């Protein structure tokens, strides 16, 4: 040995870079780790491997060891001199062990360590100055543990950290300046905890934070500390118990791109709450009954998808579409809308859903110049009259739903050759509709069957599999019509 | 298009009739053709509407001609007519038949 | 054939009785000569300006006269004198501006009279005088403004009348007083805005009432006196609410139509005591806060009540609801649920968009006829493991948009539709096994759909040989 | 059934993994196959959840290994890594760059 050592018995070795060795001794059911172990090792995998105690017979001098994996072992503790000779250690993996605390001194002064995995353990205590002397540490996993409180003291030295996970723990409170010194931190995961109360200055530390995950938690109020994270881009606090989004909630966080707050019992949202988020692309608000006014979206014109349902919106501003260019899908279903704005300024609109509103009439300009619009749903309204030219300028329109709207007649100008047409619930609609001036219709809903009767009722390899599936759907589909 | 018709299609026949006439759709082929009549043929009854006047099949047991649905105008022979419907035997009171077959 | 007029078409009725068809022949005046024994005379679409200065009575065997589309402006007094056997007279699609003042009088055998599609606006009193056999009267598509109460006072033998498609705006008390024999009344497509409290007190034998397509602002309480009423229609009006004890005077009601009415509220006991009623639909009655009482109306087969504010159901709701097949209480505010076990014969249940937080054990036990169960868009955090243990006929299950993380799978094997989207905490895998016969699936994550397999020449031989297997692999849908 | 596995099918392989292991789903011929691992292979990242631990592909441009989505742990050679993302040139510089390719 001492230079000429072979591949450890029962293990599997393989060359890395020239004169460097990768040793795989995973799932061999070792009681203790390999004995006569070789220098030139740059990768050591001992995983799922019944190691009760790492050694009485230490193996330093592996100064070329880049990566140590010690997962699925039965380690209850880590001795102080365990990782002494490992000067080139970049990544250490210690997940799925029975560790009850971060090694008090064993992890100290590993100069080159960049990523540390201590997840899936039983750790409940994180001794201060256990991470002391880790200048290269960028990534820290501490999830699926039994933590109760943020180790603010232990975290105070890791000013080079970029990514941290404290998920799947039992953390209930976040004190002020809990992550004070973590200035380089970019990604913080606190999801699946028991966080009920957090301080007002609890996030004041991390200036470079871009994503914050407070999902699957127990928040009763919107976390206002959020206001201090200027560089924040992604925000998650869904599946909590938050009741409302306050006015000026994301004021401190422009350049936000995604926000997740679903599975929250949200009833009210401030009007100016979603102002000044120009990088935001999608806004979804379902079942916020206490909303009585359409939200203001000044300085956030890059919305592509706006859906807001189950509220009490009585009317839309005349110049509502002035705030919404680039908008593709609009869904104001289940509201109390009577009059409709122009919607012409809202080009690039592809889909519109206004069902279950109190709309009594469709004007001329209310749908003019929507050349990209494909789907229009106005079902379950009280639309007595439609202007003849209302749908004159919608070439790309293919789906139209006018179900249950007490209509008697119908505008046929334009609208020729669409794909879906739904007219059930309009009892006063008894006249006939031709197969001509209506080709390409494939799905039809009709108030009366005799109207349905008028429509004839009574190179690459193996991608051909895919072509077969595309061709299966169409052409096997004949014209449908339900009365 | 056709006699007493204003809007027709060669395939489906007449689609809209003159102001006060009735549309008849059959539906005996498996194909539907529309005819325009001054009044509905036997088996059907006349129903007027501000949009479309239509001949409606009278689905009443043992009814030859009817005023609307649920009310028969003349019952089949061998069957008595009482208050717009038809029985072999009359329900109550008179309910007594004369030389005629119409439970008074 | 002499007897049958030239250009006309005749055919035997009773032996040696004649039915004469002289319709669209473009006659200027009605046929010359013509034979007695005629029992049917059809003159329709036929430019008859005046029935004649030389009329042809003596046709005492004439059973049926048709005179439609002939453009008659008036009918002379002695026009139908000799016609002793006339049972049905058809005078539709003419330009009559008033019912013949005297011409229709004393036609003793007249049974059915058609005066629709005219311009008649005035109905002179005692114009129907001496019509004792008249049972059926048509007066639709006309220019009437008011119920001719006086003229109607002699027609005590009427059984069916239609005053539809007119311009009637008001119905006075006792408007149809003497019409005791009337069974069917059609007043649809009018301008009826106000009707008296005792406006229907006359007709004791009325079974159907049509007030559809009208302009009513209030529920017609005059209805209360029609005991024998069976069918009631007042849809497409502007009625805002159905009052308490609305149909109190009308048991044995079978169908009621009140859709297209801006109905916001309905009294609790409003639908009590209608044992013949089979279906009740109530959509968008927001002001309803309580489930309706249905005492003495246990023959409901379909109950749908949506868009209200119902907070809770009585424990013993199903005691009132045997024979019930379909239940739809979607878009309400329901939190706790009753047993529903007593509600046997139930085939379909729809409870979507409610505030339901939990599904207990007995809440769906022993519903052996149940086929479709929709609980989408609720806040259902937890389901008891045995909740669906006793649902053999269950084939469609929707649990979309809930707060579920897991799933009770006991029983429930081999249903047809399964919908689980919106359940973000539902991340575990679901096998193709313990789930055969599935044809439509909705899934919170794509990798769960993939678990159900939705992820030159001689490749065509491949497609053709392995055809039924491929089509058997495309017989399952899955949206992620 | 399989290594570190509790529920398997001949068609789809492992359907549920041991308590603390990660499931990896990869498509073999119109079929999906699940493996149970102590940690995720290159290209994937480890995501733990109270119900299922899963290996998730990190679709980040020019990223070899990642901490989650939107954050890269090791960038491809010839491309600089700055704050969990990959650029051809580092905006601030200064802190970039030594002999290594890690701003
Ligand atoms: C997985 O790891 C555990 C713990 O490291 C192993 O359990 C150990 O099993 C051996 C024999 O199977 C036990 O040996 C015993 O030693 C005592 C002296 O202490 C002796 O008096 C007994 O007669 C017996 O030989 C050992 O005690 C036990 N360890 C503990 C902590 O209980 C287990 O064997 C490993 N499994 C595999 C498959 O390697
Ligand atoms: C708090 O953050 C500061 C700034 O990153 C850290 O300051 C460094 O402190 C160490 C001593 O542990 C010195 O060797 C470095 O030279 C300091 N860097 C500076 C001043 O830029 C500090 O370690 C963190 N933790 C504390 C103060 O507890
Ligand atoms: C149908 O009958 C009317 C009368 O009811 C005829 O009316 C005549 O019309 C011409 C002009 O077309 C007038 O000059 C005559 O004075 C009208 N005569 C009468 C008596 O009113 C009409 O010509 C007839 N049309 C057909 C096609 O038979
Ligand atoms: C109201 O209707 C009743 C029938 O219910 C009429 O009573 C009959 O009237 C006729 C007159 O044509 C008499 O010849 C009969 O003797 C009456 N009684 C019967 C038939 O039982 C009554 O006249 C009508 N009242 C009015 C004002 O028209
Ligand atoms: C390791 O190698 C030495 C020879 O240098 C030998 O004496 C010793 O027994 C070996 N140990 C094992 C466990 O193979």
């Amino acid at each position: 040995g001492v230079l000429l050592r072979g591949c450890p018995t029962h293990c599997h070795c393989e060359p890395d870079g020239r004169m460097l060795l990768r040793v795989d001794c995973s799932d061999l059911g070792l009681s203790e780790l390999p004995s006569n172990l070789s220098v030139f090792t740059s990768y050591l995998d001992l995983s799922m491997n019944n190691i009760s105690q790492l050694l009485p017979n230490p193996l330093p001098s592996l100064r070329f060891l880049e990566e140590l994996r010690l997962a699925g072992n039965a380690l209850t503790y880590i001795p102080k001199g365990a990782f002494t000779g490992l000067y080139s250690l970049k990544v250490l993996m210690l997940q799925n062990n029975q560790l009850r605390h971060v090694p008090t001194e064993a992890l100290q002064n590993l100069r080159s360590l960049q990523s540390l995995r201590l997840d899936a353990n039983h750790i409940s205590y994180v001794p201060p100055s256990c991470f002391s002397g880790l200048h290269s540490l960028r990534h820290l996993w501490l999830d699926d543990n039994a933590l109760t409180e943020i180790p603010v003291q232990a975290f105070r030295s890791l000013s080079a950290l970029q990514a941290m996970t404290l998920a799947l723990n039992k953390i209930h409170h976040i004190p002020d300046y809990a992550f004070g010194n973590l200035s380089s931190l970019v990604v913080l995961h606190l999801h699946n905890n028991r966080i009920h109360s957090l301080g007002k200055k609890c996030f004041d530390g991390l200036h470079s934070l871009e994503t914050l995950d407070l999902n699957y938690n127990n928040l009763d109020e919107f976390p206002t500390a959020i206001r201090t994270l200027s560089n924040l881009k992604e925000l998650g606090f869904h599946s909590n118990n938050i009741r409302s989004i306050p006015e000026k909630a994301f004021v401190g966080n422009p350049s936000l791109i995604t926000i997740h707050f679903y599975d929250n019992p949200i009833q009210f949202v401030g009007r100016s709450a979603f102002q000044h988020l120009p990088e935001l692309r999608t806004l979804t608000l379902n079942g916020a009954s206490q909303i009585t006014e359409f939200p203001d979206l000044t300085g956030t014109a890059n919305l592509e998808s706006l859906t807001l349902t189950g509220a009490q919106i009585s009317s839309l501003p005349q110049t509502v579409c002035n705030q919404l260019p680039n908008l593709q899908v609009l869904d104001l279903s289940y509201n109390l809308l009577e009059d409709l704005p122009s919607f012409s300024v809202c080009q690039k609109l592809q889909k519109i859903d206004l069902r279950h509103n109190e709309i009594y009439e469709i004007k001329v300009d209310t749908f003019q110049q929507l050349l990209s619009l494909r789907s229009l749903n106005l079902a379950w309204n009280k639309i007595a009259i439609i202007h003849p030219n209302a749908f004159s300028t919608l070439p790309s329109l293919i789906k139209l739903d006018l179900s249950s709207n007490l209509l008697s007649s119908f505008p046929i100008t334009g609208l020729h050759g669409l794909t879906h047409l739904k007219l059930t619930g309009n009892h006063a609609l008894q006249s006939l509709i031709s197969s001509e001036n209506f080709p390409e219709l494939k799905v039809i809903e009709m108030p009366y069957a005799y109207q349905c009767c008028a429509f004839g009722v009574c190179e690459r390899d193996l991608e051909d599999f895919l072509l077969d599936f595309e061709e299966d759907l169409k052409a096997l589909h004949s014209v449908q019509c339900s009365p | 298009c056709a006699k007493g018709c204003e809007l027709c299609s060669e395939v489906n026949g007449c689609l809209k009739c003159s102001p006060k006439l009735f549309i008849l759709l059959e539906r005996n082929d498996i194909r539907q053709v529309g005819v325009c009549l001054p009044s509905c043929p036997p088996g059907y009854f006349d129903a007027r509407n501000p949009d479309m006047n239509k001949c409606i099949k009278c689905k009443i047991e043992h009814c030859e001609a009817c005023f609307s649905h649920n009310f028969c105008t003349k019952c089949k022979e061998g069957l008595y007519l009482h208050k717009g419907r038809c029985y072999p035997a009359c329900p109550e009171g008179s309910s007594a038949a004369n030389g005629t077959m119409e439970c008074s």
